[PDB]
């Protein structure tokens, strides 16, 4: 569950922390929220290694176009440089973002798919708890947002993900990038998924486990 | 895995006690012998539930038999009633592979193979389940018709550990059965866990495993 | 799932 | 999608919905079909968003480098470049698009492109799953050298009807109208045009 | 193609390979020795698709001995079972892969210890003290699991084989014509011709 | 084509003591990556002292259920109000399974209460009838994270007494209703942690001779 | 084995205080083609029950035609038929599961998601969900289709747990259900604007509303939306 | 179907319909069984009202049943025909499902089975 | 013909204490048929240790690649590479295969020798980068090692504590798989020393 | 196929198509799909000509012996019998009827039958494969409680516009009037409707 | 089941039929009779889908000996295979036909002739001087249309049946585990225990 | 396997 969300003064991106395998959790608490450049970050739904491999890709020919043109990086650039890449591969690099930054053009807020077509708005959801947050911003966003209304807005359409949408879960990450600041990317937002003490200690009394050899490995040279 | 083989002091029967569910390890501690009567034993590979089901509900018509007939079943008579069943049901999918082990007076120690796909033989030796390649393997190198009953029972015994070992799909445990003019006598629940160690020890075999 | 020596 | 253009007396007018769906799921309700291929020279997007976007990109490229060498490109020349991609690519895309553009010499020009990559010059198109329930009513309305105002409603009406039975089709009506003037933008409602 | 087989003991390695070259309803041959000398003191078994597994033994055998020529040195029978798999796991992801399985068995010279390896069509390399491919496996490792000493001699090892073989004649459904049995220790390669 | 079935998927776990038997199950039931309930029940008291669930599909499971629970009903009134035992309503359901071989109930069933001993029992059974009766089980969605860790705190599998050079098993003992309670609650936070359709509660039948006694506990609703 | 051809989309519902509320828009769809416009899809039984069904609407009128019939076999030697012996929303839900898994187990199913509100003799509010698989459960708020995607997330945020119901007003309630149609409009592809919604208060009783429009909608925003990237006009 | 209850009980607990079947069996021709230390012999008797007879082929009063068994009556000899066949049919399916032949007590208790199912069946006397 | 499932097999990976532990069974097989008990699927260059499951052929050739780029990275940096850096090197490799990928899952576990922080991490076969603090597990029976390591694991174990938890999770978990088990490896991981402990468990 | 059915002041007309296709090829250019099941109520028939014209027969069957029993039946039973028809063999029947009688109590009724089996009353029912061309204009231009003379304008420019962009429907126009005065048959031919 | 022979020859008929009950990778048992006496003077051997032969061969067997019974009297070895021809010409649509091919030899005490027919699971009957079903005839055909004699004596008849056999062993894939003969003459059915 | 909010 992944959305992006505008306010006055710039744009903010949220994003649940649960990456399953199947119907198992193999990350209660992975990162989502990707840096494209220092103040473009972009959420990627979808094949796990395609969202971080195509955002690193772009991101680090974003840094060789920034250098090479002494210029900030514009979302457009990253935009179109991801829904070519994107578009060359007819789907196949299962990589849903959504794409948001400022620059010196202003601030922005776009998704892709993995077909390479590209969305404009204000307030945008892509992955499987997707409707569950839309449902959330069709009932909650207005023109002019603040930026801690915009959070709120965010945080509360990931948070209807978390608990409606069996794909996602666990914590909320955030990134805000306001006009002329620094983009604050907040890490674990949110924890509403805290696990309860455990009824028990399974701390094995030492020597339960039998033994056939035992050995000193070498790891020096 | 499941075998059983005829020899001068009667018939031995060995399963192992494993149920899998695809690549799952369902259970360790399953009764692959059901006990008819005192003079029939049957064995049960395939669908747990196809031979459970219909083994016990042959245990039924043997009983029915001895009711009307004021005689216990033969062999012959037990095992073509099962596969006069499965026979009926041939196609529908049915999937068990079993033997018919007992004593009577006419016909002596028998034993008959029944499958699924209406199968019916008279044999002095059968392997039957996923490892019985493996059974058969030290069985067969290791059989003669005048071994003792301690040893037809530790053979009887080690061809389900062979198999056990090497089969992925056969474990847990080994049930031993000996089958007399007496009737069945039931040689204990045998864990692979510890009697695996204990034939590699005594026995110096299984050289490929680290000690 | 049924299982399935 | 509903989309059409429409030639008048001053020019040329494109009409669209604003409805993007992923099966019975709208993915963007305020979607933008008409694009911007030249100053004068607009495309109207039905099929893949995709193949379509992408498709768009390339003949924005190729009139921006053919302006820097030539000068400004024909509507024809336009539609001559979307036929290109489409038709030699016709195995490999999802794309109906209506191109049109206004010249001085030849006033509004309506160029539609199918699926195949054939090219058809007429004097209105309709395109998009939702044009199959005004072939009746677009014809039997449609007159040669309408006023803007008639062209206006002539189109509104239409799109009213395509958005009413097509499920595909809804959100806002958007229109750009190509004139001597120069670009206009126009923005109609569902609380307008629902109860037309 | 269908039976080989392979035992390792103290001081040789032996190898078991079927003579029946079955084609439909007719065995063409029943004398097809299914082995290539790669070196004097390293023998490959080769099982698997028709054309194939001659095509692959021979291309292995060709570049192991052009190696010989080269360095004037013997390579290792790890060494070749190394090149060998690689072939392999280079052929399982080529265009046609070779679906070939072949044992190794060799003597190496330097540490004087005799070298058994298994390699599937996949590249999957295994070091054993017996090995089978296909279907002989499922009758043979369980057979070799009870009777197996490590210290066995040459002599005991051949005894072990004809129990292998006898068990498979038994229970096998074919006709593999019995086997071509051959001995790698200290003093090269040899044939059993009474077998 | 039409389906004829559905995952509702949630998990279910039985467990027996010396003179009691638990029967848990959380109170989850999902469609796909949908939630269509957070509370409802698939464990009941089906009567005579026998607590059942019929995880799976949920439809096939609530059938089954009802026709087990009509079959103690009857057997009242044809048996002169007898009292069902544990292993003649583990026969009967075998026979209630296999009834329907060639169109399965597509569940996984447990039973559980106490033998004519007194003692705790618990039977399982495959979607066909096949039945086995256990110290423990586990069935369901999360059965393959559960049963693993049941064989090491239940029935102490690969446990050695320590110092004993790995020869000397950990001995079998019977555990208490709190302790059993403990493993059954650690298990079924363990299964929601790593399991996406095991969460939001967790209800437990406790069966003594007594009757039939519950507890209800929150999972996580994510 | 079926297909269905002309059907109906979400059918959303929830408890509160003292009764529930259901809701369902009044449109037939025939594929993508919104078909027709005049459909009813809340049927009450007697005057403390709504079924609301979705999905084919040939089975749909054919549930209809069985409630019917249900209601005059119940009156039949029935003195008690409009008092202590009247049908209750938990009789007329169970007969429709019977049916509904009766005819999913001869691989000939009613194609359709329903959902049963009503209160109870006792006062005590009923609110089940039943398909063409025969698949039944019951929570605080239940939605099929879109509904169960979009309208539950919203109407769980006012009544996420059993404890909630008695503190949630029919004021508050109806406010959700009328957001959750409006939510649908903007999303569902197959959904018309107008819809129908009925309340079953355990106090007033059955109050069924008619012809209701989604409105207070925002579109105003789409405007400022030019191009599908880097287009200024 | 024909449906009606032709043996039915009487008054003093009588079946006359069986009873009657008995006055058949008087009437038939002398049948007599001697079973001595190692062999069983059955004697029959045939009337002499019946000259220019055809002894080759007319049916003999004695019937194997199986190899090792054989069945001799008294009473209709088209009624005896039918018991033969269903004995003989029944002979055939003992060997095939218990691969044993049939025992004579087995055999008569089939027969005996067969005779009773025509004292309380509908339609059948 | 699933290619993850033909072999079997598992490893698991735990943190303690200023110390780590990874742990792997030994059986190497061709569906119901085992072949051998003597293949681990961990391996170490320098102080980092891969532990790989999945298609056997890959595990081979993954571990010689590994081998080869760690060496050359040694010779160009005059250091031993870090777990962070390796964990990096794998997630390249494995992508750079993206439509013709290895079938793996392999398990990066070491403690970083400048900073002394217990490391592990998890990829799928593409080479999506999982990092944990409590556990990485992989392999046929990934389910039952999920539900072992979820209710046995607790924080800050002492490494002959760790050593108990990781083993009983490793064999209770493969004792529930039919392509598991035959013999278990755990490596004990501290700063400047590594035991290496071969456990008894059930041979079927 | 292109069939409609309008209520108006003194009853109901039927319009329908005369084209039955096999393919691309035209099987009959005259074709006749507007059948009486009863003296005033008609059907307008779409989809399998061998399926419609089975159902039609035996609803004719139907509501002649329901005549014999209990006099003249409703337009809504006679719509009744063909939902059953069609709703009970949804499986094996490919037929899209459209049910219009005049009672002199209800005057004037249409009911209109999908695919499915399900009944739907309208005030008009447009229903067919050229239908689709025709939904934008039908519903702009039908007015309850039209004339005669406007009815049959409206169905006449209606099945013009479907059986023009339409290729599985032509021919001539065929109506059926059914009001108190009686039963009127009208037809249209090609040179007339064409250049409307 | 594979392998059913049959020769006629001038006073008796010679059926030959593997011993070998073979299921996937396991011969189970390798001294199985494939064959059911009908009558004193008729021999049935049978091959084909396991369950069925069985069945089938029973079935027949049981329904001559009721008509044996009936008549006192032994049906020609011509009216059996036509009975049995019938069997299979109705099973063959059925629900689920009998997949049983069938050698029918007898001696005809009334003409004094022996008779051997043929009849495969589709109802398809053929008299022969010598007859073969599965793969053994593509060898055991060519070999008896040059070595069969009309007037060859029982002897004969069995030592042109050993070079069949020998054939087979030498190119048949499968190890059929030999055969076991039986003789039918105007003495009745009696079996060559050495073979 | 393969990872896939
Ligand atoms: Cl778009
Ligand atoms: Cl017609
Ligand atoms: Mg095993
Ligand atoms: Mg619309
Ligand atoms: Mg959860
Ligand atoms: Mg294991």
């Amino acid at each position: 569950t992944i959305v992006g969300v505008k306010f006055n003064n710039g744009v903010v991106i949220a994003a649940d922390t649960r990456s399953t395998q199947g119907p198992i959790v193999a990350d209660k608490n992975c990162a989502k929220l990707h840096r494209i450049s220092p103040k473009i970050w972009c959420a990627g739904a979808g094949t796990a290694a395609d969202t971080e491999a195509v955002t690193q890709l772009i991101g680090s020919n974003i840094e060789l176009h920034s250098l090479y043109t002494s210029r900030e990086p514009r979302v457009v650039s990253a935009l179109q440089m991801l829904k070519q890449h994107l578009f060359k591969y007819q789907g196949h690099i299962g990589a849903y973002l959504i794409v948001a930054g400022v620059d010196p053009t202003g601030s922005h807020l776009f998704s892709i798919h993995a077909h390479g077509s590209t969305d404009v708005g204000y307030y945008l959801s892509l992955g499987s708890g997707s409707l569950a947050a839309m449902a959330v911003l069709e009932s909650h966003w207005k023109q002019d947002l603040t930026k801690e209304e915009a959070i709120k807005l965010a945080s509360d359409a990931i948070q209807a993900g978390i608990w409606n949408d069996l794909g996602s879960g666990s914590n909320v990450d955030v990134c805000v990038m306001e006009i002329g600041k620094d983009a604050e990317y907040l890490r674990n937002y949110l924890t509403p998924n805290v696990r309860e003490e455990k009824q028990k200690s399974y701390k094995f009394p030492r020597g339960t486990t039998a033994v056939l050899k035992e050995s000193i490995v070498n790891i020096c040279d | 895995t499941t075998l059983a083989f005829r020899f001068q002091g009667g018939i031995i029967v060995a399963v192992d006690s494993r149920a899998t569910a695809g690549n799952w390890v369902a259970s360790q501690t399953v009764k692959k012998v059901i006990e008819i009567n005192p003079f029939l034993l049957g064995t049960m590979a395939g669908g747990a539930a196809d031979c459970q089901f219909w083994e016990t509900w042959l245990g039924s018509q043997c009983r029915l038999h001895e009711l009307r007939e004021k005689e216990r079943i033969s062999v012959a008579a037990a095992s073509k009633i099962l596969s006069n069943l499965v026979y009926q049901y041939k196609g529908a999918g049915l999937s068990m592979g079993t033997m018919i082990c007992g004593y009577t007076r006419k016909e002596g120690p028998t034993i008959y193979y029944v499958d699924s796909d209406g199968t019916r033989l008279k044999g002095d030796i059968f392997c039957v389940g996923s490892g019985q390649t493996f059974a058969y393997g030290v069985l067969d190198s290791n059989y003669k018709w005048d071994l003792s009953v301690e040893d037809a029972l530790y053979l009887g015994k080690r061809s389900i550990l062979a198999a056990a070992h090497r089969d992925a799909y056969s474990g847990g445990s080994v049930n031993l059965y000996h089958v007399t003019e007496d009737g069945w006598i039931y040689h204990g629940n045998h864990d692979v866990g510890e009697l695996f160690w204990k034939v590699k020890e005594e026995e110096g075999s299984f050289n490929n495993v680290i000690g | 799932x049924f299982l399935x020596x | 999608t509903s989309i059409m253009a429409v030639t008048f007396k001053d020019g040329v007018i494109l009409g669209a919905d604003s409805r993007t769906t992923t099966g019975a799921y709208i993915a963007n309700r305020v979607t933008d079909k008409l694009t911007r291929v030249h100053d004068k020279i607009w495309c109207c997007r039905s099929g893949s968003a995709a193949d379509t976007q992408a498709i768009a990109d390339i003949v924005q490229y190729h009139l921006e480098l053919y302006t820097s060498q030539y000068g400004t490109p024909s509507t024809e020349t336009a539609a001559s470049v979307f036929k290109e991609l489409c038709y030699e690519n016709k195995d490999n895309l999802t794309a109906g698009i209506i191109v049109a553009g206004y010249d001085d010499k030849n006033k509004g020009e309506v160029y539609t492109i199918p699926l195949g990559g054939s090219v058809h010059k007429l004097p209105y198109a309709i395109a998009g799953s939702g044009s199959t329930f005004i072939y009746g009513y677009c014809d039997k309305n449609f007159r040669e050298n309408m006023s803007k105002e008639e062209t206006v409603d002539f189109i509104k009406h239409s799109l009213s009807q395509a958005i009413k039975w097509d499920g595909s089709s809804g959100g806002v009506i958007r229109m750009v109208v190509l004139t001597a003037a120069g670009v206009e933008r126009l923005i109609f409602y569902p609380d307008e045009y629902e109860q037309l | 193609m269908d039976i080989i087989l392979g035992i390792r003991v103290q001081d040789s390695v032996i190898l078991a390979s079927s003579k029946a070259v079955t084609r439909g309803i007719s065995v063409l041959k029943d004398s097809d020795d299914k082995t290539r000398q790669l070196s004097p003191h390293t023998l490959m078994s080769f099982a698997g698709e028709a054309g194939d597994t001659v095509q692959f033994a021979e291309y292995i055998q060709a570049n192991i001995q052009l190696y010989s020529i080269r360095e004037d040195y013997e390579l290792s029978p790890q060494a070749v079972s190394s090149f060998v798999r690689q072939e392999l796991a280079k052929s399982i992801r080529s265009r046609r892969p070779y679906q070939v399985n072949v044992l190794i068995g060799g003597y190496d010279k330097k540490k004087n210890k005799p070298e058994l390896y298994q390699i599937d069509y996949l590249g999957t390399k295994v070091e054993l003290p017996y090995g089978a491919h296909g279907y002989s496996g499922f009758y043979t490792f369980s057979l070799l699991d009870h009777h197996y000493r490590p210290d066995m001699t040459t002599e005991e090892g051949l005894d072990l084989l004809k129990l292998c073989v006898q068990e498979l004649e038994k229970r096998m459904p074919m006709d593999f014509k019995g086997v071509i049995v051959k001995i790698v220790d200290k003093d090269g390669i040899r044939q059993v011709d009474d077998f | 084509q039409f389906n004829p079935y559905g995952d509702n998927g949630g998990t279910i776990l039985g467990i027996a003591g010396e003179d009691f038997a638990v029967l848990a199950g959380d109170t989850r039931n999902i469609t796909d990556y949908s939630i269509n309930s957070r509370y409802e029940p698939k464990v009941f008291d089906c009567g005579d002292n026998i607590v059942m669930s019929a995880n799976g599909f949920a439809a096939d499971g609530d059938a089954l259920v009802k026709r087990f629970k009509n079959s103690v009903k009857w057997y009242h009134f044809d048996h002169n109000d007898k009292k069902l035992s544990i292993n003649s309503a583990a026969r009967n359901i075998q026979h209630l399974l296999y009834g329907k071989r060639f169109f399965p109930y597509y569940v996984h069933t447990i039973i559980a209460g106490l033998d004519e001993d007194g003692k705790g029992a618990v039977y399982s059974f495959d979607p066909v009838g096949s039945y086995e009766r256990e110290q423990c089980r586990a069935g369901g969605a999360a059965a393959s994270l559960i049963m693993p860790f049941l064989d090491n705190q239940v029935n102490f599998k690969n446990q050695y007494e320590p110092g004993t050079n790995g020869k000397v098993k950990k001995p079998l003992k019977y555990l208490s209703v709190e302790e059993v309670i403990k493993l059954v609650r650690d298990s079924f936070t363990s299964a929601t942690e790593r399991h996406i359709q095991v969460g939001d509660g967790l209800e437990i039948l406790i069966v003594t001779k007594d009757g039939v006694r519950k507890e209800f506990y929150e999972l996580k609703r994510d | 084995t079926q297909q269905p051809i002309v059907t109906g989309t979400s059918v959303i519902s929830m408890k509160y205080d003292n009764g529930v509320i259901i809701a369902a828009d009044n449109l037939g769809s025939y594929g993508s083609l919104l078909r027709f416009n005049g459909v009813e899809r809340l049927i009450p039984v007697g005057d403390n029950t709504v079924v609301g069904i979705s999905g084919d609407i040939s089975d749909m009128q054919h549930i209809e035609r069985l409630l019917k019939d249900l209601v005059t076999e119940n009156a039949y030697d029935n003195p008690l038929a409009d008092a202590e012996e009247a049908l209750e929303p938990s009789y007329i839900f169970e007969y429709l599961a019977t049916v509904m898994y009766q005819r999913r187990s001869k691989m000939n199913p009613l194609w359709n998601a329903i959902i049963v509100a009503g209160v109870q003799s006792n006062g005590d509010q009923f609110l089940r969900y039943v398909n063409l698989l025969g698949v039944t459960y019951s929570s605080p708020t239940l939605a099929t289709g879109f509904g169960a995607h979009m309208a539950n997330p919203l109407l769980r945020k006012v009544v996420d747990r059993e404890s909630d119901i008695p503190k949630t007003t029919v004021q508050v309630a109806e406010e959700a259900i009328v957001n959750a149609m409006r939510v649908l409009y903007y999303r569902d592809a197959r959904s018309s604007r107008n819809f129908s919604l009925a309340i079953i208060d355990k106090n007033t009783g059955l109050t069924f509303k008619k012809n209701l429009q989604v409105e207070n909608m925002k579109w105003d925003f789409a405007k400022d939306i030019k191009g599908y990237g880097t287009q200024k006009i | 179907g024909y449906d009606r209850a032709l043996s039915i009980f009487s008054p003093d607990g009588h079946i006359f319909q069986v009873e009657y079947a008995l006055e058949a069996v008087k009437r038939g021709t002398c049948a007599v069984g001697v079973k001595g230390k190692n062999c069983v012999v059955l004697g029959c008797e045939r009337r002499s009202t019946l000259k220019l007879q055809d002894t080759r082929i007319t049916p003999s009063k004695v019937s194997k049943i199986d190899s090792h068994v054989v069945l001799s009556f008294s009473g209709l000899n088209a009624d005896s025909r039918i018991l033969i066949e269903k004995a003989r049919v029944e002979a055939q399916s003992h060997r095939l499902t218990l691969e044993d032949p049939v025992t004579v007590e087995y055999l008569t208790r089939y027969v005996a089975g067969v005779q009773q199912r025509y004292t309380q069946s509908g339609g059948v006397r | 013909s699933d290619p993850s499932s033909i072999n079997g097999g598992i490893v698991v990976a735990m943190t303690g204490k200023d110390c780590v532990a990874i742990a792997c069974d030994l059986r190497l097989g061709s569906q119901s048929l085992g072949v051998s008990n003597k293949f681990e699927k961990i391996f170490h260059y320098g102080h980092v240790f891969l532990g790989i499951t999945g298609l056997a052929t890959d595990v081979t050739t993954l571990n010689e690649m590994f081998r080869y780029k760690t060496n050359l990275y040694k010779l160009k940096e005059e250091r031993a590479i870090e777990p962070e850096t390796f964990t990096q090197l794998v997630s390249s490799s494995l992508y750079e295969r993206r439509f013709g990928p290895y079938f793996v899952g392999p398990v990066v576990a070491g403690i970083n020798s400048k900073s002394g922080k217990p490391f592990i991490a998890g990829f799928d076969l593409i080479g999506c980068i999982d990092e944990a603090k409590d556990f990485i597990v992989s392999g046929t029976a990934s389910d039952q090692l999920f539900g072992m390591c979820e209710s046995l694991y607790e924080p800050n174990l002492e490494p002959e504590d760790l050593f108990e938890t990781i083993s009983q999770a490793l064999l209770n978990a493969a004792d529930r798989d039919a392509l598991s088990g035959w013999g278990a490896v755990v490596y004990i991981i501290k700063k400047d020393e590594v035991v290496k402990r071969y456990l008894k468990m059930r041979q079927d």
